[PDB]
């Protein structure tokens, strides 16, 4: 009786999309809050 | 991309008309303006006109210059009249919002590449 392996998408999907989220939020947040004239 | 294309002369001996076209971006809703910059001399306030056809000038070419606005062709203009040797300067077309402004050139976001304009006596 065979049994399923952890699946490498998932093991590198876990490492991945919160990474590239967080890089995301990073690029957004800086290049948007610092945006308008100053005196 | 937006860009802020002018023409007009380059050397008067004296009238002149430099106009500025806007494109990429339609600014009916935004406040166009001409400055000046001398050799040397910080960036100075010409002229302004709002989307209200309200016109602002600067206090050095109040009853000089003339600022007008084609806004179905997305174009300001500039007659300029009564010319003098220190008038020589190149001068810059900017489309903005006004904020902190009317008068600063920090309020401007898009500037055109400026046309330089000379009086010879
Ligand atoms: C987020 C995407 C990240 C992609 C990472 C890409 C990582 C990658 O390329 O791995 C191969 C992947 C399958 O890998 P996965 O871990 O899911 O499947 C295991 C393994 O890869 C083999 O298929 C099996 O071993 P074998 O062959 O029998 O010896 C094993 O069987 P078992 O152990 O259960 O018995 C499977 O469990 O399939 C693709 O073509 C990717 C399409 C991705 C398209 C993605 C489109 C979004
Ligand atoms: C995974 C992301 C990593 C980081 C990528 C870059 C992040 C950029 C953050 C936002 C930057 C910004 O000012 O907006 C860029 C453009 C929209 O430009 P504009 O129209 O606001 O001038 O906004 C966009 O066109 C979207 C920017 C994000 C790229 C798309 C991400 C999609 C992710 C799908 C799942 C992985
Ligand atoms: C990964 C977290 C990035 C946070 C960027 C925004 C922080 C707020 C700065 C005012």
């Amino acid at each position: 009786k065979t049994f399923n392996s952890v699946s490498k998408i998932d093991r590198l999907s876990r490492i991945a999309f919160p990474l590239l989220f967080g890089i995301f939020n990073l690029v957004y947040w800086a290049t948007y809050l610092n945006r308008e004239p100053q005196l | 991309q937006v860009q802020l294309q002018e023409s007009g002369g380059g050397l008067v001996q004296g009238s002149l008309r430099v106009s500025c076209a806007a494109s990429g971006r339609t600014f009916t809703t935004y406040i166009m303006a001409w400055f000046r910059q001398a050799p040397g001399k910080e960036r100075e306030f010409l002229a302004a006109m709002d989307q209200g056809r309200i016109q602002y000038y600067g206090d050095s070419v109040r009853g000089r210059f003339t600022i007008s606005r084609d806004y179905a062709k997305n174009s300001v203009d500039l007659q300029l009249d009564g010319l003098r040797p220190e008038d020589t300067a190149v001068y810059y077309c900017a489309a903005g919002a006004g904020f902190w402004g009317l008068r600063t050139a920090s309020s401007y976001h898009y500037w055109g590449q400026g046309t330089q304009v000379t009086v010879s006596s």
